[PDB]
Formats: C-alpha cells, structure tokens, sequence
C-alpha cells in the first residue's frame, strides 16, 4: 500500500463535500450506536478489511503489510459483519455491554473517480477514540480506502470495500469492540 | 520476603482455594521469571515461520527477547536478543532473512549461529570472542512447534509435557505432511495477569458453556437460528497431566460450537471424510475417537495455549502482575485443500483475533479483575477452585490419563499446583517429574 | 442524546464553508488565549452546557447523560462565563497562569437550518489536545451541538447555545479550566 | 517493614512537624489500605441515592469497589464488586435498578442482598453457596449520609463520629424531612496523595483566605465590583474533634466570601430566612449560632469532606500514594422552594466542578505537590504544621470542642494524629475513645 | 506569534479546496515513507523553523516563543533538509529502520492571500500520531504556519516557508525522526 | 536494602565487568538519590541564563526542583523549588526576572534570596523566618558554568574536578572574555537510565566510531561525496580523571568528523586564526596541542556532559531508572563573529536537539536497551567492560593525566568505579580526593 495513487485533477466541489458528508454522518451513526443504521450502508459484495502491520527493516519493506493468503485483524464478507452487528446489539454482549464511548474524527479526505459509473475510490484519514467504562482510553489512528458508490439511502453513498490501514504493529487496546 | 512456608500456603489443591495474591503482587511475579519462565519449555513459533537459512523471527521467553532462526545444517538455534557489550538489540527487526546480524550501538557482527565473530579495532583493545555471545537457549521441536528452556538442568521436551503429548497429536500429526503456519502474527495488549489466561485454556470450557460466549456463538450461528437453538453442548471430559500443569477440555458429539464458531466445510473436515480418516488411522495407537471430538482447547504449562479443533495458537508473554500480550497464529495441515486453508484463515479471524467475535469478552472480563485485585479486601478472602473436587479417575476407557467432566477446575489446581511447586522447589530432583 | 438528525439535502456550499472557517477562527481565539475576543462572540441568551456521562447498560441507554436538573461539568450562563474570563485573564489564576498550550483541531461539521433566519443548528466533533506546564497532557474528544446566529462580527457569527457531549465517564484529567 | 516506633516519628502534634514520607512512600500507603480503609468509616453517598427497592450505585471504599443497594425492607446493604470464583466484577453499571445480579464469566447468580443464590451446573459438577458470597460490610445511616466499616469490632458510626456530630446537622439536620442529593456524581482524577485533599477541608481556610482563590472570588463579584467590597474575611472559628482528627473551619459575622460563591439568593436562605431562624431553634441546644457561619469546610476521616454553607459534598478515592479519584455530589434541603434548589445547582457546578472557578485552583496546587516530593532532598526535612499551637480551649463559650483561631492548624494536627493512631495502633482495644 | 490574522473575506471555494487538497497529499507522501517525492515540494528558499516553547508568566507571555538568535527543534535551510532526506532512507540510519508508523492528521485550514500572486500564508492545525516498534506511541497536536507557492506539479503548490507551533514545552517523544 | 559488599559486587574494574541490575534496580536508584546526587556536583546552567539582578531559571538536581537566581551582589542563589510549609512549587515558570517570590498555595513571601520575608497572620497565630525557607544549597562557578551541590561535607567544586580541568579549559577558557550562552534549553524525556548517557559522553568514541552515526555523518557532508570516499578517522586519545570518575575522548588532527559536524567555517575558527592561537596561548599551562584536538566528548560526573569542539553541553535529570529528562544548551565566545554564532547554532539543532541527526540514534538504541532490562535473563550474565585494559599510562608527551586509547572504556570503568565507591562509602572522609 504505497502512497494513493490520487487523480491529477482533483474531485468536483460537489463531490468533494458530499463525500466529506457521507463520512460525517458515517462517523455519527457510530458515535451514537446506530448499528443497524450504520450496517445498512453496507453492500453484498462488501469486504471489510484491516491487514496486519509489522517491523520491517527497509531491506526487506514490502513484508511489512499481510497479504490475502495471511492473516488480519479483520477479513469480512456481508454475513460475518452481520454475525458482529448482532453482537454488538445484543444484551449478552459484555465487550460492548455497557458501551464504549467512541469519537471517529474524520479529515484528509481525497476522492478518486472509476471507470463504473456512480464508483470512486475513497482516500481518507482518521483518528478513533475510545473511552470504556470508568478509566479505559485507547487512542487509534490510521486511515481509510473505500470504494463507494450512490445510494438510494439517506446518507448518499453504499460501501463496497473498506480496507483500514491502522498506525500500529501491536494492538495497545485490549479489543476492538468497535467499527472504523 | 516471601519464603518457601508463604509461597506454598498461597495454593491449596486440598480444600481447593487459591490466595488472590498470586495474580497482583510483584515480589512474586519477579520470583515468576526467575523459578517459571526462566526454567520452563516457551513456545516461540512453528518451523515454517523460520523454513529457509538465515530465516529469523524476533519473539520473548518472558520479558527476555530472543531470536529464533535456522541454520545452514537446518537447525533451530535460538539466543538472547541482547548483545554482551552494552546490551543492545542485535536483531531490530521483527522477522526476516539475515545473512548475518549485526549490532548497531557498536557494530559487533554475528553469525546466524548467534555467535560474536567481528569486533571493530580488537587489537587496539585485547577477552575470547566464543565466550562472549549471547545467552543460548536450549531447542526442542514438538512437530513443527519450536519450544524453548534456559535451563540446562531442566527435563526435556517429552517428560515435560508428559501424558499429555496425545492431545497435542490430536491437532498436529494428522497428516504425514505435518503441519504449517499460516502467514501472519498478532499482537495485541490486555491489562491483567497470565494465569488467567493460562487457567482458561486449561480448564476452563465452562465459560464458554455459560455466560461469557453466548454473544460469540450467536455471531456464528444462522440468522434462522436463535440461542435457545445453536444446538447447546452439554456433557464431555476434562484431562489432567500426570506432571507439568497441562490441562486440556472436549466436548464430545455435540457439534453445536464447531458448526457455528467454524462453519460447516471445517467441521466436515474434522469429523468426516478420507482426510480426517488418516488422522484416526495415525492417532489410533492413543485408543481416542479424535473424529468425535468437538472442538478443544489445551495449554502447556507455563504460557503456550492452543485450540486444536480451530487450530488456534498463542502465547502469553508477561509484562508485569498487571498486563500481558497477546501473540496469536494458527496452523493447517500442509497437505490440505484451497478452501479449507481459507475457511481456517477466515474462521479465526472472525472469532479469536483482537476483534474476534469469541476474544472481544474474554479481555473485558481479565481488565475487569485486575482492576479489582487493586482493592485491600480484595484480596484478604480466598477464591473457590472447587469445581469437580475428587471426580477425576485414570481408569477411563477412551481418553489416557487423569480424566473428569468436562466443566471442572481439576486442570486448574493441576496448572496452579504446579506453579506453586515450581516457585517452591529450586532444585529439579525435589521438583521431580 | 441520539444521532443527529442531518437534512436529506446537505448545506450550500458557500454555507457549509462559512461555518467551518467561523470554528477554524474560534479555536485560533482560544488556541492563542485571546479570550476577551472570543467571549464576545457569545450572545446574551448564551446556555454553555457540558453534563455528565454514566456507564449505563443497553437497558438503561436513555440514562446516560446527566438531565437539565442535575450536576454537569459546565451549566453557564452569559454572566457566570465574564466571571470565567475575569478568572482566565488574571494574573492570580494560577490554574492557567502559567497559561496552557490547548489545540482545538475542528472537523465533522455537519450544518443544518432551522425557522428562525439566519439561525443554524451545527454539529460537530472535535479533539482537544491540551499540554500543560513541564510534562502534563491532557487528551479530549467530544462532540459540539450548536445554535449559532449570524452576527456582524469579524467571524461572521455568534453563538447562541451550546452543548459539549465528552466522550468521558470519569474525566482522566484534573481539571477543564479550557474551553471547548 | 515499618514499625510502630518509626511511624510515630513522623507526626508530633506538640511541635508541629509533618514527615513527607507520608505523602509519597509506597509502603505506607499499601499499610494505609489495611490499617486505615480498612477499619473507617467511608461515606459512600446519600440515601437518596437509592430510594426505591433494587436501587443501587457503584462506588468505593478504599479501592474495593462496592455495591450499595437499597432492600425490601428499606434497609441498605453493602457489598463487595467481586465474584467470589474468579474476581469478576458483579455489578458492572454506576448506577441502577436491577432485580438481580450476574456474573459475566461463569454466571454465578446474586440476589440485591448480595447473597450467593445459583451457582450454574451445580448437581452437575459440584461446596456450600451462604459462605461463598460477595464479604459484606457494615451500614451505618447518619440523617442521610450513607457510611460503611469492614471491621466487626470497630465503633459504630456514632461513636465514630463523636463530639463532631453537631457540625455535621448543620448541613443535614435543618427539616422534619431532610435533604436530599440533586441527580449526578461528578468524578474527576487529581494526581496527588488523598492527605492533601482531607488536610484541606479539616483547617485549610487559610489558602481560600490568601491566594488560592483570588481568581475564583473575581468570578463571584458582579462585573462593576472587583476586589474592593468583596470584603476580605477575618474572623473564623476552627473545631478540632475529642476523638477521630475530625475538623472544621468556619467565618464568623463576615459574610463576605460567601456572597461571592454561592450569590445572593442562597444566602437568605442560610442567614435571614423561615427556614434560617428554624435551625437555630432546631441545632440551638447543641451550643450553636448557625446564621453567623457564613462560608464552612468540615472534614470527616479519613476521606469525607464537605462544604455546609455551598452544601458540597465529596469522597476522596484513594489511588496509590501519587493519584486520587474525586467523587463529588450536592445536597438540598427536601421542601425548599424550587429556585433556592436551582441556585445551589448552577453554583456548585460554577465553583466545585472538575471546571469549577474554585476547584481548578486546588487541583493545580496538588499537583505540583505531589510532583515536587519525588526528589531525595524534598523528603529530608519536615513540613510546618505549627500554626494555632497552644491556642485551642477545650471550653469555648460559642462553639463546643477544641476551638481557636480559624487560621491555625490544630484541627489539622488532630488529623494527622489519629492518623498515627490508626497506623501504630493495631487493635481497637486502645485505639476507641 | 498572535493570533493567526485572518482576512475579513474568506478566501473562494476552489482555492480553500485547493490548498487542503494539497496537504492531504502531503501527509500522504509522509505517511507513505515517500521522503524524497516530498523533498521535491521543497524550495531552494525553504525555511523550515519550530520554536522551544516555555513556561512563562502572563506578564512575560511574549518570551514564550524562542527567536531567530535562540535555538530550536528544528531549524533548517534547503541543504540541510536534503541532509536528513539522505540519513532518513539510508539503511545506516537506525533512529528510522525499521520506520515509524505515521498519521498526519490535516484540519482547521485557513487561507490568506499576499501582496505576491500563487503566493499564500496557510493556517492549519494538525494532529501527528507517531507509532514506534512494538509499543512506542508518541502523540503531537501543534499548527503549521506555511507560504505556498504554486507549482505546476502532482501537487499543486511548493513550500516557500513553513513554521510549527508545537503544543509542548518538554517534549515527551525520545526523538523528532518524522517530518512536519 | 543492599550491603556495602554487594555494592562492590556490582563494579569489578580489575576484570572489566558491569552487572546490569545497576541501570533496572529500583531499590539502587532511590539510594542513588540520596548517595550520588545529594552530594554531587550538579550543573544548573550558566551566568549569561541568569545575566540580570533578579533573573532566575528552574532547573533539576536530580529529581529535585530547583531556582537558580541572580542576587543583588552579581552572586546566585540556589534553593529547593519546594515551599516549607506544605510543599507547594515556589516558582512556577521556566525563567525570566522577579522583584518577589509568592507561594501560590498560602502566600508564603519569599524575596530573591530565598528568605521567608512575609507570613500573613504572622502576628495572629504566633517558630522564626530565619531557618524555615527552602533549602539552600551550596552555589559554586567554573569559568561560567554553575554547579550546586547540597551537602557541607562535600569537596569545594574546584578540587571535586581534579585533573579533569584541562580538558573543561579546551571549550571554556580560550578568550578574555568567557564563553555566552545561546538562548533556549532544550528538553525531551528518554526511556532509559542516566549511566548509559553520561558513560557515552565519558567514554565511548567507540559508538562515533563505528555503527550508531553513521547517517548523522552522511548529513553533513557534501551532497556529492558519500561514506565510502569520505573520512573515517581512528587516531586519537582517552583521558581518565585520577579522582571523580570524569573521562573525556578525542580525535587527533583529523577533520573528517568534526567537518561532517560543525562545517567548514566553524572548523577553521577551532583549528586556525587568531581566536584559536589566543586558545593556545591562554591553555599554555595545561602543554596539550589544543588546536590538535578536534571533536572532543566530555562527562563531569555524574550527569554533566559536553563536546568542546561542537560546543554542545546537555544534562542528564534521572526520573526513575527507566527514564531521564535531558536538558541541553549551547555555549560559545562572547566576542566571536556573529557568523560563527549563527554556524555553531545552526550545527547544534542540526546534530543535538531532539530532533538532531545524532541524537536520533542516541535514543534508539537507549530505549531498547532499557527494554531488553526488562528481562530476568537479560541480567543474568555481566557486561563487557574490558575494551583498553591495561594500555593507560600517566607519562603522555602531549596530554596529562591517564591517557590510553581513543576506543577504550578506562574512563567508563572509572566512571562505573566511582559511582560503586559513592554508592557503598557513606563519609567524605575516605572518599577524599
Ligand atoms: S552494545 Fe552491541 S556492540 Fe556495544
Ligand atoms: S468469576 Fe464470577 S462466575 Fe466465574
Ligand atoms: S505551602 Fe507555601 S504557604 Fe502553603
Ligand atoms: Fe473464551
Ligand atoms: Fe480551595
Ligand atoms: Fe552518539
């Protein structure tokens, strides 16, 4: 994953905002445990992906990222983010009962026309805070590479890939109880 | 200071209490990586993670690093990640080729061997090279799995794990293949002491089976299916090791968890099929129906703890009374399908990773504890380690060794007896397996 | 407190531009201690509301913030927030004098119209990055509810109520003698 | 290892010496948690807290977290937060209504008493529940406040309390019907040692009176009037208890710093009211001129303190010997009109929160305290403590008990000397009244 | 250094776009270890400058800040820069083999137009997550007073001049390997 | 609670050996506090911080606050940031001028000498100004810089350096005029134990010499030329203080490093022109080819360290045994060129700030071997220290006192050797220069 190869002339204003708006919103359904809501905007053929990220010299750096045949924080299709959602929702789910209290701040936000119609691919970066229970305070950050496409719901765009690159090698949180 | 009297009456297996001390107090957590994890078999990896020459993957044996890689003549040495001049990391890295290592503080060169075979200016400063290395471990190979000792005076890998080697076998040699690594290590970081990660894969299914997982299973199960369905597993068997601390539970012809924690091609694979009748047909001088066996989990005394039914492997390296990480993998056999490789990646992903459906609960009931050991009163009353106190007998017609039911805390006292020997009894022959 | 409730058709431009660049300018005032200035941006009608947050289960989600009868971190007033200024500005406020090194980085503006003209009900999430004295840091994250007017002002607006939802039970830090 | 002979050479009250050890070394503060939040008594909240039946709060004594819990019998019953199997938190929300409580590890089942009443597969794989229950504490009820006491052979609250008892009717005793606590538990983290905190609301009028709070009294004062009418205060009365090192501080006839803090409309309402005049008739056979105390701290050891005339009330959570947590709420006479409660709302938050224009300035000295004392040169010498000496008659024709002069340290040389008491002294056989 | 004097007219649409865009670019090179692409964005000219930052009373506030006879973290012309850009992908620098993990987190944006056309002073605020080793996470909050001049490039703009206000006084990080 | 003996134990300077619990133990450092730096040499900074009556500039002596202020008298002063009454930091910015010093907390008045000036209510509660202000330490100068120490007991500053002066004399005496300080400390916090820092800048040319600055010499040098055709020199000496444990290295008439460094305007005002003849004429005493010397690293035990040539002067405040604060500066002739003034600026953020070139390197490897001394194996087995062993003699022709080789570890054994005599020897009287 080396730097997004972004478009040399840059997304509408339109654009721009409305796909800065989508992420917003995204970001608020979160905050605010509207799972169903968030799970939604989710599309079947959906991979949501979170590679593994290690300690590499610069001799040997292309091993830094996990590739499909290895393993990952996350590798999920429709049904198995489903699995989760029910989860998350559910009163015998003690990561999240009682809830964390997150904050997805979202910014540097790049956009990337396709050849499919009403597709783009989505650069984005991000810093998620987590706050659980009396002391608890797990700090994330990294960024976002989604492809998105217009929707007929009330957020404006569907999600048909995501793959997070997180800032980290080792987890320093305890879990990740919660959806970037 | 904390004598052989004090340390024994902590654990007591007769009226099964245990002094909540253990799991908090410092004094004995610095004993710990003296009289456990500075003489006790540590798993570090799996050959295949090191499979070529000069092959190395950077792991710890307590809070000690060490380097662990292959050799020409196709050895495993593993050393201290410390050089002996000034106690920097040779190895900076966390795995890769090395055609040879060298320390970056004051360029001391080493061969993969460990060995110290270049020292700048030397003329104008001497002292013998061969004698000032890094610290050698001692390497045992259990199929694939690579364990480490410190201690040239403890046991050997096979009197070490004891009767308990058949359970081991049950995951591994299925196959004459052997087994491989699936690419790929996570680490993750979870505020509370080892044991009770070391005690849940020893004993403790009955967490699984109550309140804890009921979330976990209902993220694999059918959106046509409902907990009160999921098929829930009642009956089964706990094993206890003759020596060493080494516990492992099965639930017997009760698919409901290997169905919906696995999906359907794995539990296939397992229980059915002319690949899973080579691995009765291998493991048929032990006398166990392995194909009936539904899902298990096992830990090796101290810190090496696996599920071999998912396949899922970790070790636990401790970071005070307070925190360990978390290193987890998993393996295949090498001899197996494209669809089933990826059913075992996907599956454990989805349930046993830092954000796995099954784990996500298990660290917020440990954070949980720990933060309650804070308190005084706290840890003034004993806790009840009572569970199928005098059910377990050796006599059992399927599975070797000391076996009871599967919810009991019969490998529990096993596993903290066995830790209250080792942190009483200095020698080995008093310490005697 | 549920998910913001977003208009369907998302804010003009021209708007959604002048309402972030109005919180890029607020959290310059604040950041650069020009507190004087940025008090007069708060109108007479002014409610700064900043209640407390409780570990709730899911069954009891409704009670999760502190009610307009009962304790909060902050319940002011235009009056009581002078006061605050007078305190901040003054050379025997030891607790910011020395004077602390805040950081209000601003995003997630999400803009929305109401009845009343020129009147706009704002959200939006934020981190505060505050360090003080030799080696204390004090990390925030929280949402902002808004009633901003326009004004004729040198920011374009002003602001009529406000309301801070940290993402905190237990408030990790010793004190909140910044604002938000 | 310290002993009886060096702790007492810490604190001498005849002098007036305070050892910083006291603040800082780690050894005393894990003693502290045995030999004083063991065997006190801690506020843990109002009655109010907990009207209804099933009704309970999360809270601490020490840093055992506990479970106060309303019953059907409209007693109150406390708990420990500790699943007596494996240490898992029981109760795991602030505050609620449950019919019952659950383990989430193994699901061990407790009835709002904090009994022990279903134990999972129990015929099954088991032992005796009544005795293997949550270690209950004893609940004492003084006009409201709710305190609570580990040790069965320590005095009752009462006793405890002793001749203090008085001041403390001042802000809970003023109708038939009581007061009552205004929703919300403020809970904010200080890193310093709980001693400062105490020592504060026992004698420290004398940092509000100076510096500290220049700033939080320019708050206060409309924005016409600064520091000019504001009035400096000058005259006070300072309590000092028989037995216990409880303390109080108080402004005679000046009315000045109170007017500034809680504004005018409360003010009538403590003063020159109905409601004034009727605890002058109600608290006037206890020796006492209520409507000249204007502006009050009264601490309560060990980590009680609150402030009558603003109704502030807190709890001192103890977190190692560096760091305290600080829970706080307020209290509002049950009948009062509706505004006099809302001005007490408003105010309290404005001076007392985690932001208040009063607490930011405490915080700030703490902290830099605590930083200070960990240097080797900061720890020699000892702090003064010798303000008031020998200025305290045991007879005073205003107020009862050792009372002086309002800017003195005697109630402050009691605190720390039932504090020695407490820590020398190893049984209640010596160390009761 | 005073409050960022912001122009009464905010700057137009495109422009504010353009310049966010092109630090969102930024951070990515950044953030990509694309070292040498991003010393490319660099002028002959350049004068990279942050600050120490002390504790002082509010009367003597305006020695807060270190001057131009004082020294810094970073103080840096054009062959210097080029210096560090040849130690920071050389394998024998080790403060950065193996890499850091790094996220610029770009917002608060604010334009200001010179007497020189395609030349512009920048307000931004950031927040950098730096990620080390295996448990190494050091958190920087500070803002980047910037002169932009356009460049017909995959970017946009070149950097003239670049100023960080760091939010710190004792730095709590071992080291500065990244870039700001 | 260690014994004389086993202090010993720890530092063999015989057989060159280093246990290396000395930089992990807790129990060590406390005693180190009290043992080392309570009777230590500690530099503070310099005149030109502090040029003003009334200027002042808070600084550490170990973990101990300190104010370093200019008297009336053009003397300084030097007293615990610590106020006697409850412990409240005196002063509460870095620097800058005061007419008086206010406690925050009670309002304890202090003027710039360190008296207790003003009590309020003084005359109320009563115990004398005199002897209850901040402690005072003793304040001596060397030619610029200030040093404090705390103990009466101690040798004056003077003798305490012994023969280490000469080499001081190299970077401070070289004009009429004394050396300025450029403007701005700068601070960041390292994970790791004091001795590792002040032993390189005693000591180890060796970490210059070989891997860890490498890259930092690559940034210096022309864009053109790379490593290979650039200059690795090898010829120089090493000096080792006959009492103090100071040791200081440098490079004979080789520029390669000190070009790489400082540039080529900076090198030609240390090695050619009249502001360097004058050098070798004012050191005319010492009979050292001064002008020979470039690029130099210097430590005045225990934490004081600096590099002549480069004039960059850094101290090391520990913070626990697994952390430091480092505070450095930069000094340069007061009546040199203002180009030069800019130069060694320039070169000195370039190379020693937080962010240098050098110093990024300098705490990789630091941080990791503090973690590697997390682990119990990773102390198990000694340290190399017997790099130069028996090559040091105290006839040198050109430089006096012990000289050996440039890539030695005489002075850090002798560093190592000295702290074991401070640690085990509690009275001056045998550890006498
Ligand atoms: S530490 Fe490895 S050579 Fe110095
Ligand atoms: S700990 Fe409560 S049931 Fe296991
Ligand atoms: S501590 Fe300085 S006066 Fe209270
Ligand atoms: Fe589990
Ligand atoms: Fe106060
Ligand atoms: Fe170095």
């Amino acid at each position: 994953f080396k730097t997004f190869e972004w478009p040399s002339k840059a997304a509408g204003l339109e654009l721009q905002n409305e796909i800065e708006q989508f992420y917003y919103r995204e970001a608020q359904l979160l905050d605010h445990r509207a799972y169903e809501a968030w799970f939604a905007l989710l599309d079947k053929d959906i991979h949501y992906f979170m590679p593994l990220r290690t300690n590499r010299m610069i001799r040997e750096g292309e091993l830094e990222y996990s590739g499909d045949q290895d393993l990952a924080h996350f590798d999920e299709t429709h049904e198995t983010m489903y699995g989760r959602i029910r989860k998350v929702t559910s009163d015998v789910g003690w990561a999240e009962n009682p809830p964390s209290r997150t904050r997805h701040l979202v910014s540097n936000v790049i956009v990337k026309e396709t050849a499919t119609p009403d597709t783009f691919e989505v650069n984005s970066a991000f810093i998620l805070y987590r706050n659980r229970l009396e002391r608890q305070v797990d700090i994330f950050a990294g960024e976002r590479r989604d492809v998105l496409r217009r929707a007929d719901n009330n957020l404006g765009f569907s999600i048909a890939k995501r793959t997070i690159l997180l800032d980290a090698s080792t987890l320093l949180s305890n879990n990740l109880s919660m959806f970037f | 200071n904390w004598t052989p009297e004090a340390i024994r009456g902590l654990v007591d297996q007769e009226k099964g209490l245990l002094d909540p001390r253990i799991y908090a107090d410092q004094s004995l957590y610095e004993l710990e990586l003296e009289r456990v994890f500075g003489r006790s078999w540590l798993l570090l990896g799996h050959e295949s993670h090191v499979p070529e020459t000069g092959d190395f993957l950077a792991t710890y044996m307590g809070e000690d690093p060490v380097v662990m890689v292959r050799q020409k003549d196709k050895s495993i040495k593993v050393f201290l990640n410390q050089c002996r001049h000034r106690g920097m990391r040779i190895c900076r890295s966390d795995a890769g080729n090395a055609k040879a290592f060298t320390c970056s503080y004051h360029g001391w060169a080493y061969d993969i061997a460990g060995k110290l075979v270049n020292v700048p200016f030397e003329k104008e400063a001497f002292f013998d090279k061969a004698e000032w290395g890094p610290l050698q471990a001692r390497v045992a190979t259990y199929k694939g799995l690579v364990f480490a000792n410190w201690d040239v005076q403890a046991p050997d890998l096979e009197t070490y794990l004891g009767d308990a080697r058949p359970y081991m076998d049950v995951m591994l040699d299925r196959t004459p293949a052997g087994t491989v690594a699936i690419g790929g290590m996570q680490k993750w970081v979870i505020p509370c002491n080892w044991k009770f990660a070391a005690e849940q894969f020893c004993s403790d299914m009955y967490h699984a089976g109550t309140t804890t997982h009921l979330s976990g299973i209902l993220a694999g199960i059918p959106p046509e299916m409902d907990l009160s369905q999921a098929q829930i597993p009642t009956k089964g068997n706990q094993f206890r090791a003759a020596w060493g601390g080494h516990g492992s539970g099965w639930y017997v012809d009760e698919p409901g968890s290997l169905l919906a924690v696995m999906g359907p091609k794995v539990t296939q694979y397992w229980t059915e099929g002319p690949a899973a009748e080579l691995a009765e047909q291998r493991l048929g001088h032990t006398g166990m129906p392995v194909r009936r066996m539904v899902g298990q989990h096992m830990t090796i005394f101290p810190t090496c703890s696996f599920l071999p039914a998912m396949n899922q492997i970790r070790v636990w390296h401790p970071r005070g009374p307070n925190e360990i990480e978390v290193w987890a993998f998993t393996l295949v056999d090498a001899d197996a399908p494209a669809e089933i490789k990826e059913e075992y990646r996907r599956h454990n992903i989805r349930n046993f990773s830092a954000g796995g459906v099954f784990e996500q609960d298990d660290g917020e009931n440990w954070v949980e504890i720990q933060k309650g050991l804070r308190g005084y009163k706290a840890k003034s009353q004993p806790f009840n380690a009572q569970m199928g106190l005098g059910r377990s007998q050796t006599g059992h017609p399927d599975f070797p060794g000391n076996v009871g039911y599967v919810y009991a805390e019969e490998a529990a006292r096993g596993m903290y007896h066995h830790w209250m020997r080792m942190m009483s009894e200095p020698s080995w022959a008093t310490l005697k397996p």
